[PDB]
């Protein structure tokens, strides 16, 4: 017999992501671990590190779990009882990177309306608990992927609502609204001194912005739409059949944050020279 | 009247400078010429050392070859236990702008000095468990340059007002004065007999005195540039300077002139420490480049390089046995090399 | 359950054949829908009847059951 | 394995805590270097401020702040020796006397232009301008600036020698705020406090990555 | 001047308890560990309990540990020790005793004046001496020895025998620091020498003023000798 | 008047020049002695073994 009619599955545009995902990994995965040895504890005993630092690690971690689904979109969707536990993680990695990026803008911010405070009152230990702030924050949101994960077929051997608005609202829509009206605000006190001002505030934080905003809108939107019509409903085809493309190019943002880093704060090479 | 003399003086000059020509039927650079290189020379950092916070400005090597003393801008004067890293003491200091220290040979004392313009002994076998100011000398006008012991109960000091002097500890004063420097006194060396010590000073002149007559004995004019450090010779024949002129010059104090001149046409930057290792056969030197630099003391040629400091060197010392060799920069760190 | 009434539903075919249809109905594939994939069956008309019916009945109920299958990295 | 000398090293551990808890507490304070002239205004204005043969540190709390206004023209020796001590100071608090200035600018060129202060911003007191006024008003300033045109009035005297001494810098990296002493305090000090905010606004966004 | 100074002495109830204390002046109190010793008035010294400075660790002697407690308090400078459950073998005299830790340092280098106590009826590694005592002349000289169980020295070069001469009358005073060095006012008559598990104290010249009892210790790690009586 | 330091340091100038002199060979020859003679004491030099090393 021919034990089946038709092919097992076909392979659309959108699934070229693969090579996206492929070019994440080979470029941040040498890059964030450069970054990261450089801010390092090694290079501890200044607040200015500690943020990036959480920030390296959660794209390191994201970045070595990336191959899970740059494996699974060309496997054809099969999912092995890690499989329930590992999209929880690689949730988790991301919307901490998220938080982390917009508790450093606050403290950005923070510390350029109060310059008194600066010196006076900050130090490390607050700054490591902003970011554990911030983990557990996100966390909570990533609660929901330990609790429902699951994976059943049947007849086939080879393969096996209310939350999105809270994790699209708290994972992308007030991280959004602060990241902007911080740098905003920022801006506007710095150019006012005639001191401080210079372009470069701009030439960093525009790009900062715009970067997160392009690259986070069509993952967040493609989320809460399929997410928001259960009915399988046939207008839903066109996301689905994109849903791979959306998902993967937050990876950019995610492999991107660390470049602008590198590439801004003094030159950092000489402090990897010496280490 | 006085047109004279100074004609007189100018004989003078001419005819020591005649004199002083006349002994050069040689010179070193060529004799060792039939002696082999010592090779090059590598070195790793043992330790790193990073108790302080602030701008690691001198040091000195206990007695013992293993305890440390280092002074910074932070106005930590902390002594360090080098075997094992671990502190044994942070002494903190009524005045933050230190310049110099010195660890007596006994162990007992520790002195340190700065532009406060008075120097402060610490005694540290005090039987309150505790360090507490012995002594603050005082008598100088400019800001002490670096401070060395004879023994514990001497101390000989360099200070910022042209000036040398050799303090009695149990009684506070100034019991004998060197002078006849045209500029302020950058560093001072003494040589191990501790009859006989040289200084240096922003003229481009270095001088040899003795610490009992306090006569002025001999002087040397090589460099062009003010002299920033000094240290003989472990023999007591010879010494060397750096001058803020990228070189380093050796003296005999008996030829009584420069005997050989250590440079390269790369650097351009000023010198801030010299010392000998304990055979003589190995000169050591701080630099601005950020790194430390290593001549064979008789072929003047560059034999090693000890870069590793994220800022320039401040200071430098040999053990007195030879064993390791230890320099300090502004990046805060001191370093152990081997 | 799917299996219960995919068997009680086959058990009415004639022929091992057609049981064998009806089997290769309930293989819900995703990529299209079993009404067009059924005109590819290079069989009788009878595979055809006992392959139509099972593979809608079967789509149905599997539609329906629990969550989706979703995340592959969301 | 360690002997005995566990003592040792936990002994060795509280010192390196001591030590830091002491650093994070010295940190907090604001470091100014005052210089000038002799008798060029500053014992007017630390005597206005309302609060050891060589260096003298003068101490004051305002705003939260305390500032450390550190004197170091008490000592007399070759200046480009010791200056290099100073270092990372976050102003300069230089002083002038308008009734005295040919050698007053040249040690503001020497220190303005200088290797190590490249960086560092200048706050510049105009003192005098009290008795300026007599003095301006018996002499010209002709005889002390013969390049100078114009009026022989209070304002543009003053416009002309702030300017003169604003000129001498040499890069546009730093800032220079002048102001007048008036000799009556209570408000220098909110002068000096602003630069002082200029300047650690500065540093910190600059060390934060916005430069 | 440096005094300890100790009370809360005199007798107890059989199963009772008591608070003694140590009070010290004159030295950086904060600065130096504490130890607790006591001396039975037919037996050689005991070491019952020690913390470091700043309380940062504790250790007690196995057989007093959980009966008896110690602590303290820096800004008041003294020193607590909490006695709970007496029996027969607690009476004896308590001394306070000072001791820092650092390279060249010397522990144990001060010894207070000591408190009675009494109560009426109702890895370990050991040290020995030759013998209880023996009999000497002013003007000569005479060896002192005693041995360990288990070798004290240790792979950094050092060797951690200590030396201890009790008065009749007086609190035991530090003669011999890390079996070679002479603590500080120590006439230089005194010296030891030993490698090992052998050790021997010497004595030439001797002198009226050193009749008395020397007690052999070790500070290898978590004891004392029974002592040896010198004669007249 | 400025005579009298200038007598004074005329007079220490006349006094250092009446100091003996030697050849700086045999100066040269002493230090190379003095080199060749401690050069296997100096584990600098001479780059010890790390069986003896302290800091090794």
């Amino acid at each position: 017999p021919a034990d089946g009619i038709h092919l097992p599955k076909r392979q659309p545009g959108d699934v070229a992501a693969l090579i996206i995902y492929s070019v994440v990994f080979l470029v941040g995965v040498p890059g964030n671990a450069l970054v990261v040895w450089v801010t390092a504890f090694e290079a501890r005993r200044a607040v200015n590190a500690i943020w990036f630092l959480n920030l390296a690690v959660a794209d390191l971690l994201s970045c070595l779990a990336l191959p899970v689904l740059f494996t699974t979109v060309l496997n054809h969707n099969y999912w092995a009882t890690a499989c329930i536990v590992l999209p929880s993680l690689i949730l988790l990695n991301m919307y901490a990177s998220i938080l982390l990026l917009a508790t450093i803008s606050a403290d950005r911010f923070l510390l350029v309306f109060k310059p008194i405070w600066c010196q006076k009152v900050r130090g490390t230990g607050l700054a490591w608990m902003a970011c554990g702030v911030a983990w557990v924050l996100a966390l909570l949101l990533t609660i929901p992927s330990f609790v429902y994960r699951e994976a059943y077929k049947d007849f086939y051997s080879e393969h096996t609502k209310a939350v999105a608005i809270l994790r699209l609202m708290v994972g992308f829509v007030l991280p959004l609204l602060t990241l902007n009206i911080c740098y905003t605000f920022l801006l506007l006190r710095t150019w006012s001194r005639k001191a401080t001002r210079s372009t470069k505030t701009l030439k960093v934080v525009m790009a900062v912005v715009i970067c997160f905003f392009i690259f986070w809108l069509p993952y967040q939107v493609t989320g809460v739409m399929i997410a928001w019509l259960p009915p399988s409903s046939p207008t839903l085809k066109r996301v689905e059949k994109l849903n791979s493309l959306c998902v993967s190019l937050a990876y950019i943002n995610c492999c991107v944050n660390p470049i602008i880093y590198v590439m801004a704060g003094q030159g950092f090479h000489g402090r990897l020279l010496r280490s | 009247e006085l047109d004279q003399l100074r004609q007189e003086a100018e004989q003078l000059k001419n005819q020591i400078r005649d004199a002083r020509k006349a002994c050069a039927d040689a010179t070193l650079s060529q004799i060792t010429n039939n002696i082999d290189p010592v090779g090059r020379i590598q070195m790793r950092t043992r330790r790193t050392l990073r108790g302080h916070l602030a701008k690691i400005y001198a040091m000195h090597w206990g007695t013992d070859s293993r305890l440390l003393v280092s002074a910074s801008q932070d106005g930590k004067l902390i002594i360090w236990d080098s075997y094992t890293t671990n502190k044994v003491h942070a002494i903190p200091l009524r005045s933050s702008w230190v310049m110099t220290c010195a660890y007596a040979p006994s162990g007992n004392y520790v002195a340190c000095g700065g532009l406060d313009n008075i120097c402060s002994i610490y005694n540290l076998k005090t039987r309150e468990g505790n360090v507490r100011v012995s002594r603050e000398l005082a008598g100088h006008t400019g800001y002490l340059s670096c401070c060395r012991f004879l023994d514990d109960n001497q101390i000989v000091t360099s200070s910022g007002d042209t000036t040398c002097a050799l303090w009695d500890i149990e009684t506070g004063q100034q019991t004998t004065t060197f002078t006849g420097h045209t500029g302020d006194v950058m560093s001072l060396s003494l040589a191990p007999d501790t009859r006989l010590f040289v200084s240096g000073a922003c003229d481009a002149s270095a001088k040899l005195w003795d610490v009992r007559e306090g006569m002025c004995r001999q002087t040397f004019t090589g460099h062009e540039s003010d002299i920033n450090a000094i240290c003989f010779f472990p023999n007591g024949n010879a010494f060397a300077t750096g001058s803020d002129d990228a070189t380093c010059r050796l003296f005999d104090l008996r030829a009584d002139q420069e005997l050989m001149t250590y440079s390269h046409d790369n650097i351009i930057c000023g010198i801030t420490s010299v010392s000998f290792s304990k055979s003589g056969r190995l000169l050591l030197a701080g630099y601005d480049d950020f790194n430390c630099n290593v001549w064979d003391a008789l072929k003047a040629d560059r034999a090693g390089v000890l870069a590793g400091h994220d800022n320039r060197v401040s200071c430098l010392g040999v053990t007195d046995d030879g064993m390791a060799v230890a320099t300090g920069s502004w990046d805060s760190f001191l370093k152990i090399w081997n | 359950t799917l299996q219960k009434k995919i068997e009680e539903i086959a058990a009415k075919y004639k022929h091992s054949v057609v049981k064998k249809c009806c089997y290769d109905g309930a293989c819900v594939n995703n990529d299209e829908t079993c009404e067009q994939r059924a005109a590819r069956i290079s069989l009788g008309p009878r595979c055809i009847k006992a392959f139509t019916e099972c593979c809608v009945v079967a789509s149905q109920l599997r539609a329906n059951i629990s969550h989706k299958d979703m995340q592959l990295g969301r | 394995l360690s002997a005995e000398e566990r003592a040792a090293l936990e002994r060795s551990k509280a010192i390196e805590k001591n030590l830091k808890e002491d650093g994070i507490s010295a940190a907090k304070d604001v470091k100014l270097l005052l210089l000038g002239a002799d008798n060029s205004g500053k014992s007017t204005i630390v005597k206005q401020m309302k609060i050891t043969t060589g260096i003298v540190e003068t101490h004051f709390t305002f705003k939260n702040l305390h500032f450390r206004l550190f004197d170091v023209g008490g000592q007399r020796s070759e200046r480009k020796k010791w200056i290099h001590c100073f270092e990372d100071v976050t102003a300069i608090i230089f002083c002038v006397d308008l009734s005295d200035m040919h050698e007053s600018l040249m040690l503001f060129d020497s220190i303005c232009n200088n290797k190590f202060f490249i960086d560092t911003s200048i706050i510049l007191f105009l003192n005098k301008k009290d008795l300026f006024g007599e003095k301006i008003k018996k002499s010209p300033l002709t005889i002390c600036f013969p390049e100078y045109t114009g009026p022989n009035t209070y304002e543009d005297a003053a416009a002309y020698i702030q300017a003169q001494f604003e000129s001498k810098n040499r890069s546009p990296n730093k800032e220079i705020y002048c102001h007048m002493t008036c000799a009556t305090d209570t408000n220098n000090a909110q002068v000096i406090f602003d630069a002082v905010t200029d300047i650690i606004i500065a540093n910190n966004l600059r060390g934060c990555g916005l430069y | 001047d440096v005094q300890l100074v100790e009370s809360g002495g005199g007798l107890v109830q059989p199963g009772g308890s008591r608070k003694l204390s140590c009070s010290a002046s004159g030295f950086a109190f904060s600065s130096f560990g504490m130890h607790w010793v006591r001396q039975a008035p037919e037996k050689g010294l005991e070491w019952v309990a020690y913390i470091s400075s700043g309380s940062g660790t504790i250790y007690y002697a196995d057989t007093v540990k959980g009966r008896f407690t110690i602590s303290r308090d820096d800004p008041k400078n003294t020193l607590f020790l909490q006695m709970t459950s007496l029996r027969s073998e607690d009476t004896a005299m308590y001394y306070c005793v000072r001791s820092i830790y650092y390279y060249g340092s010397s522990p144990f280098d001060f010894w207070g004046q000591g408190t009675t106590l009494t109560v009426s009826s109702g890895s370990d590694i050991v040290m020995t001496q030759a013998t209880s005592s023996v009999p000497v002349t002013p003007g000569e000289s005479v060896s002192i020895s005693c041995r360990s169980s288990k070798s004290l020295l240790h792979s950094n070069g050092n060797t951690y025998l200590y030396w201890f001469l009790q008065r009749p009358g007086q609190s035991p005073q530090l003669l011999i620091y890390r079996m070679s060095n002479l603590a500080s006012g120590v006439p230089d008559r005194f010296s030891g020498s030993g490698s090992g598990t052998a050790f021997t104290l010497t004595i030439s010249r001797l002198e009226a003023e050193d009749v008395g009892v020397y007690y052999c210790m070790q500070h290898l790690e978590y004891t004392f000798g029974a002592g040896t009586k010198l004669e007249l | 008047a400025s005579i009298a330091q200038a007598r004074k340091l005329v007079e220490q100038l006349k006094m250092e020049a009446n100091i003996d002199r030697i050849k700086v060979s045999k100066a040269a020859a002493d230090l190379m002695a003095y080199c060749e003679a401690h050069a296997k004491e100096d584990p600098l030099l001479t780059p010890v073994p790390a069986s003896e090393n302290p800091f090794r």
